[PDB]
């Protein structure tokens, strides 16, 4: 029971982290397509 | 530690509301807060 | 006086080049600030430079 | 007048050195921007400097 | 992820060929790509 509850909440936290990283990806792609940031920043956002 | 993370997140959110921070900084602050939350959940599971 | 005119024209060309750089920076930064991709302070600095 | 000409020639040499540096920078950045190795902003800054 | 690492490595190699990057940057890119390869191998072992 303790594992079920704790891993449910932890999965929620990790899902929030994944969503934040996806938003950072979207912003980095938008910047790169505009010619402001280099390809390295976009690729690093992908990796992260 | 999580209290500290939330304080930093609040400060970064207030700073972006004033335009002094990019959305990238807000996203990284959110990511750090979520990362700390997962650690708190893991510690809760261990204690229980 | 021809040499003085040449010097003035060179300075004008340098100013025009800097203006072109500023215009390109502002044109790139304008759509980004609408999606928060860049800070409002950076966009204001770019506009002041322009 | 000879000394003034020497001073002007020295300033011209300094300007030519800066132009050579800018030309080398632009020549190196030209193929890299096509493969997105550097940001478009950096390429425009290099062109403005040239 | 490995694909992203190789893309970054190719870009960094092309930048050093043009002299815009130091050999230290190429070495760090190589190290990151090799690190990613090890993760791929570990995950292959886990899946098998």
């Amino acid at each position: 029971l303790a594992a079920t509850d704790t891993l449910r909440r932890e999965e929620a936290a990790r899902q929030a982290l994944a969503g934040s990283s996806e938003a950072a990806m979207a912003l980095a792609k938008a910047r790169y397509e505009g010619g402001v940031d280099d390809y390295l920043r976009y690729l690093d956002a992908q990796r992260s | 530690t999580l209290d500290s993370r939330m304080a930093s997140l609040e400060l970064v959110s207030q700073r972006r509301a004033a335009g002094a921070a990019t959305a990238l900084d807000y996203q990284e602050a959110v990511g750090l807060a979520e990362q700390a939350r997962a650690e708190r959940e893991s510690t809760e599971r261990q204690l229980r | 006086f021809k040499a003085a005119l040449s010097r003035a024209q060179g300075e004008l060309a340098r100013a025009e080049a800097q203006l072109f750089q500023a215009q390109a920076m502002v044109r790139r930064y304008e759509p980004l600030v609408k999606i928060d991709a860049v800070s409002q302070q950076d966009f204001d600095n770019a506009m002041a430079a322009l």
